[PDB]
């Protein structure tokens, strides 16, 4: 059945947009990431490097 | 603006590339983050299929 | 029953990472206003108790 | 042998319905995880064939030996080549792919 939506309709029925986003477990190489950090480089001192 | 229907859903799948996530959650646009386990912090220090 | 009435409660929110054996007596909500985990005033930021 | 008859490669687990589609002539094209019916292959002078769900994409760049060592472990799969019997010269990597996909079998375009 198609559904009726005007714009003097109520709140519960105004038209609402929804996105369901699934991420699967570990169990192959991963393909899926974000950006780690970009902090600068020094020299000639003691420093812990990654 | 343009989606299918609920009883007609589009599914895309979505790997091979980077994430962001700070743009959705630093934008007062959406209002429901009912997220299970993941938090925003976690999911940006680990990776999936 | 009916005894247990806003009497028995417990915590469930962040930041507080007790080290062992001490008493949060606390009553924080960041009902003030922030920008990195939403929280201004309603919006990740709710009753711990 | 100095020409370019052979170009590309097919690899396979059950009944080469598995993945790597490959055609190597220049530009390397995509690693395609589609399952068969690649039909004509004679002498294309075309391109492409049929497809399917594809999961995956890749596009890159005496007498000459053309070598190549192909591998697969760890859910990785690897590729060393060569362009020029005795003698002796080391095989530098070229790519790894993540697809991680078991291969049994593997047959030749030319
Ligand atoms: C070079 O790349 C183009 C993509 O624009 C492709 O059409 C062409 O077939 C490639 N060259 C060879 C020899 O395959
Ligand atoms: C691609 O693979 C999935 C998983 O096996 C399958 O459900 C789907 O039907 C396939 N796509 C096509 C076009 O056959
Ligand atoms: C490869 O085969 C093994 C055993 O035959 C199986 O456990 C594994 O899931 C297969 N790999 C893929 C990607 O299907």
């Amino acid at each position: 059945q198609s559904y009726g939506f005007q714009p003097t309709y109520g709140v519960g029925y105004q038209p609402y947009r929804v996105v369901v986003l699934s991420f699967e477990l570990l169990h192959a190489p991963a393909t899926v990431c974000g950006p780690k950090k970009s902090t600068n480089l020094v020299k000639n001192k003691c420093v812990n490097f990654n | 603006t343009r989606f299918a229907s609920v009883y007609a859903w589009n599914r895309k799948r979505i790997s091979n590339c980077v994430a962001d996530y700070s743009v959705l959650y630093n934008s007062a646009s959406f209002s429901t983050f009912k997220c299970y386990g993941v938090s925003p912090t976690k999911l940006n220090d680990l990776c999936f299929t | 029953k009916v005894g247990g009435n806003y009497n028995y409660l417990y915590r469930l929110f962040r930041k507080s990472n007790l080290k062992p054996f001490e008493r949060d007596i606390s009553t924080e909500i960041y009902q003030a206003g922030s920008t990195p985990c939403n929280g201004v005033e309603g919006f990740n930021c709710y009753f711990p108790l | 042998e100095k020409s370019n008859i052979i170009r590309g490669w097919i690899f396979g687990t059950t009944l080469d319905s598995k993945t790597q589609s490959l055609l190597i002539v220049n530009n390397a094209t995509n690693v395609v995880i589609k399952v068969c019916e690649f039909q004509f292959c004679n002498d294309p002078f075309r391109v492409y064939s049929s497809a399917n769900n594809c999961t995956f994409e890749y596009v890159s760049q005496f007498k000459n030996l053309r070598e190549f060592v192909f591998k697969n472990i760890d859910g990785y799969f690897k590729i060393y080549s060569k362009h020029t019997p005795q003698g002796f010269s080391a095989l530098e990597p070229l790519v790894d792919l993540p697809i991680g996909i078991n291969i049994t079998r593997f047959q030749t375009l030319l």
